[PDB]
């Protein structure tokens, strides 16, 4: 589980150099369930 | 004896009914003196009955006008054994008006009850019975609402023994001129004027020491003195006489021209026990063949309050109705429930529980087998659980096999009962999802248990303080757990009951992508033996403590509310900031 | 103003951050999110002078290197707070290297809360005094930063005011503070001599009196700041002519624009239709209420839920008022979704610590229930600590179609306020409600007990009232009686007192420990096993213990007992 | 309701008629309401 | 005590008195 | 107070002892 600064941490690892988007969220994915490298990298900038 | 054997009688209104006591000698039943409203103690000075020894189940006097003291209707009886009591009390003198001494001075023991004399207005000399010489559990006992709620009487005191029942050495009598015999250890047998212990087969009082014929009260009775078992040729009979010569027989052509009679096992009963029947010739019990368990409801139901209530299944096994065990009062009557109500095996039935504010198990139904729900609760409820406060277990779920055909349960403020023991059943007691139950709120809430294991790792004692470390623990949300808190009770004797027992609290530690989160504990005196464990504290939408290890030396809720706002806005923040592609 | 008018905006690299350098004002929301790879070394020369004013807010997350925002905002003087962020205007979050907050010229905030929490090095906190910047202090929450477990001296550079009593001064960085205006002018801001501008100005200005040289204000039309834009000049969120309201429903034509009261609003209210002639709303004699929810669902846990619900009058879907923090939200809630007559879905009140009452509804007339809670219930309650009180039942008429009422925990709600919800709504009988968890804690006894003599003396009062006797007299355990030296008309003493005893010993207690000429507040009320009444409170100057219900418990079961076997009929 | 009062009230209706003897007397008058129609029975004959 | 008897004035008045502190167990002591 | 470093004398002790509400965190990362 990646809940509250973890999950900050975990996409700061996936992300890289990519950094970040923009324009029922990441907490239920990710805190409440098991996530995975597989659907965090989509939070990513393309 | 100086007298014959009396059926159990209850004297009414008129005083010309108690003239039937004057040739008795033995009450083989109860005793019941009530409601004469228009008497006068000019009615009571000269009326006496001196030759009653013997009462078998329960003597109870109400609303007496005129009596106001015992010592010339009952002077020497003996013993009340209790083989029937009158809601779990073997003696009970209620709002007795005019009644200021007890009397009954020679009264020796009651071997099965308690003693209920309450609202008498004008009662004392109450304070000076050692109930622990007459009966055995005096925690049962309720004295209550007597005169010595507001005004002390001045007792006489004529000048007796003192023992230390209360705080200080007191005197104990009974009249103002007699007291009570308080014979040593060395003889229940009893002692008479020169100290001379009674006969082994003999209890209370005896006149020559060493000879069963000489003795009043005995714990069975021959014809002639009394003996540890009945001889031969005699049968036992009501638990305290042994007849043979005529009674199982003449009993039952009694009856059949009420209860029947059988012979079984050295001991005349009313009813062949389970699995046995009648040879119609003998008067004896054989083992029969196809299963022939005991019990009619007439009303379809039996609310168990008391000892008496239960007690009428004694035996049974089958019950044709429902039972609400419904007990008040914080006795400990889980003992007694097993003897009378614990051979039941089926129920034709629902069972229910309300209110029973004593009851920590329901084991005493030790062979409970089948709850059958014909004649089931309006509501469609098999099992129930309403406003029982120290209930903490049901059943020893490893062992015991139960099964229910009908309806669901229903559970409501049970705060001591752990939700693992109530889920623990639907599992095996066989109603998985099959529903036409549960508040989660009200049960366990004032003594949560801890699912998990805080397992200790590391100790370190010293000559004023100690070391704790256990493993870390963390949710599945690491910002659910709140904290810590330790406890320790420095209790010298090992095995101490779970949760003096000082509360302090202890701050997570952070979680570094672990440390143990043990305390430096302080404050230990040099040489006592202390039992500590930790216990978690977390929010829920789980929970942990370590055993009760044992060591020796070498409104404020809004915490809570306020941990839930913390990560509401974390949790608000990462949804609106985190947008996948 | 020497800049022009900007969006909202969300700044990954820092030099996204440029398109500050022409901005003015920005008339949405300022996010700078997320650099997690800048160092001071990109913050020393960097600085955005000209920004004036933000509107909705200002959110920094996760950025670091940003130490200190005097250069970024040295002048941005006023954030409004039109949209908020979780009933927030300022928030700061986890700043890993902020120590020193540095926007020393911010003024006002006009609606909105302040959050600033795990900040591991902002230290200038304690030298910020917010009631001269908020309205309300008592709603912000700044609770885990660097002085949380120690203290950096917060060495000012200035005025001073009162904590608790003792007065500290007021900073904002190493070489500026607080400027404390006095009340002269309440908010049009003092300057330097301490004379104060126009009344239309807030917080900073360049010559008093003049409504021209202001640089924030509470309208602004054309390089001064007026009450109310002028007739040929509609009112916006600004105040912009006929060609604002026209170009932007052209370029839409996203979000439509409508001339409505003198000011351009997005989409026609309530009632109010739109012929493509001219953007003005006339009044439509078709009924037209306004609100789709994607998946029938919202939760209002704040007051951005509550926003996206303003002018609203049909809800197509559910409400799930979620409120949790113990802020008081019943003005901004009955602001935002009062207007709300019906509602197509089911309500739903979980874990509303704050919520006293739902009078905030102040029209609801008929919740119709097509879509409903698991266990079919379209009126649910759980774990609402303080709620006391729903619609007040004497004046306020409810519908609902289908579906039953559910009521587990509300510790401090009537049950006679639970159960004449029944006859109004029309639900006679549908169920579900717990008895022993609905105001458990409540002194909502219904029954009166008045009072009958008055005895005051020095030192000692005389109460006697009427007696009362449930409809089995040993129910009375008996009375307890609170009294407190109350200052004002507008905690007590609880006292244990015997019941009296039947014959009518008119029942009593002798008040002791009094101080002379000194007014009391007084009422007694009964306790009994399951009734209960209470005495309206009364002033007048001076001139493991359950075990005992138990034990009364058992002594009426003994006594009825002992009359069910003696009396036998005929 | 007659829940002591009980035993007054059946001694002003028997006096010295006299009680009787061979759900009860407490759930008739204690919890609903009796009168002296449904509580003279309660007496000797 | 002395303390309670003149205090016990107040509770009786004028009518006069003669020979948990509750009311009811002081109007005992009253003008009969 | 003051020596009474005697909690951080018996954590500590032999793996050494410098200075370079109470709690055992704090005085582990308190001090070689």
């Amino acid at each position: 589980t990646l809940c509250g600064a973890e999950l900050v941490d975990a996409l700061q690892f996936v992300c890289g150099d990519r950094g970040f988007y923009f324009n029922t969220g990441i907490v239920d994915e990710c805190c409440f369930r098991s996530c995975d490298l597989r659907r965090l990298e989509m939070y990513c900038a393309p | 004896y100086p007298g014959e054997v009396c059926p159990g009688m209850d004297i009414r209104n008129n005083l010309t009914r108690l003239h039937e006591l004057e040739n008795c000698s033995v009450i083989e039943g109860h005793l019941q003196i009530l409601l004469m409203f228009k008497t006068r103690p000019e009615d009571f000075r000269d009326l006496s009955f001196p030759k009653l020894i013997m009462i078998t189940d329960y003597l109870l006097l109400f609303r007496v006008y005129g009596l106001e003291s015992l010592k010339d209707l009952f002077p020497n009886l003996t013993v009340i054994r209790g083989s029937r009591l009158f809601f779990n009390y073997a003696l009970v003198i209620f709002e007795m008006v005019h009644l200021k001494e007890l009397g009954l001075y020679n009264l020796m023991n009651i071997t099965r009850g308690s003693v209920r004399i309450e609202k008498n207005n004008e009662l004392c000399y109450l304070a000076t019975i050692d109930w622990s010489r007459i009966l055995d559990s005096v925690e049962d006992n309720y004295i209550v609402l007597n005169k010595d709620d507001n005004e002390e009487c001045g007792d006489i005191c004529p000048t007796c023994p003192a023992t230390v029942i209360n705080g200080q050495f007191v005197e104990r009598c009974w009249t103002h001129s007699h007291c009570q015999k308080v014979c040593p250890t060395i003889c229940s047998h009893g002692c008479t004027a020169e100290g001379l212990c009674c006969h082994s087969e003999c209890l209370g009082n005896c006149s020559q020491p060493d000879d069963p014929t000489k003795c009043v009260a005995c714990r069975f009775y021959l014809d002639g003195r009394c003996v540890e078992t009945c001889p031969p040729p005699y049968y036992h009979f009501q638990d305290w006489r042994c007849v043979n010569f005529s009674f199982c027989q003449d009993l039952h052509h009694k009856c059949k021209n009420c209860h029947q009679y059988v012979i079984h096992n050295n001991k005349c009963i009313p009813e062949c026990p389970s699995g046995y029947t009648m040879n119609s010739s003998n008067l004896l019990c054989t083992p029969c063949l196809g299963p022939c368990p005991k019990c009619h409801l007439l009303e379809g139901e039996k609310t168990i309050d008391s000892v008496t209530s239960a007690q009428e299944l004694r035996g049974c096994t089958v019950i044709n109705g429902s039972l609400i065990i419904n007990i008040r009062g914080g006795n400990n009557l889980a003992a007694e429930l097993e003897a009378n109500l614990g051979l039941i095996e089926e129920i034709s039935g629902y069972l229910k529980i309300r209110r029973s504010y004593a009851l920590v198990s329901l084991s005493f139904f030790r062979k409970l087998r089948l709850i059958r729900g014909e004649t089931l609760e309006i509501g469609n409820y098999s099992f129930y659980a309403l406003d029982n406060q120290n209930l903490r277990q049901l059943w020893d779920w490893s062992k015991h096999n139960l099964t229910i055909t009908q309806g669901k349960l229903f559970f409501h403020y049970n705060p001591k009962l752990c939700l693992s023991e109530i889920h623990k059943m639907e599992e095996v007691s066989g109603t998985k999802g099959r529903q036409e139950d549960i508040a989660l709120k009200t049960n366990g809430d004032q003594a949560s248990c801890e699912n998990e294991l805080l397992k200790f790792s590391y100790i370190r004692t010293s000559f004023d303080k100690i070391l704790l470390r256990w493993e870390p623990y963390w949710p599945p949300d690491f910002r659910d757990l709140l904290g810590f808190m330790l406890f320790y009770k420095e209790a010298p004797y090992q095995n101490v009951t779970e949760f003096s027992w000082t509360v302090v609290d202890i701050d997570p530690p952070l979680r570094s992508n672990q440390n143990h989160p043990g305390w430096l504990m302080r404050g230990l005196k040099p040489w006592t033996q202390y039992a500590i464990f930790v216990k978690t504290l977390v929010t829920f939408s789980y929970g942990a403590k370590s055993d009760i290890i044992y060591v020796q030396t070498d409104q404020i809720l809004k915490e809570l509310e306020e941990s839930s706002f913390r990560k509401t806005f974390e949790d608000y923040l990462h949804n609106v900031v985190f947008v996948p592609r």
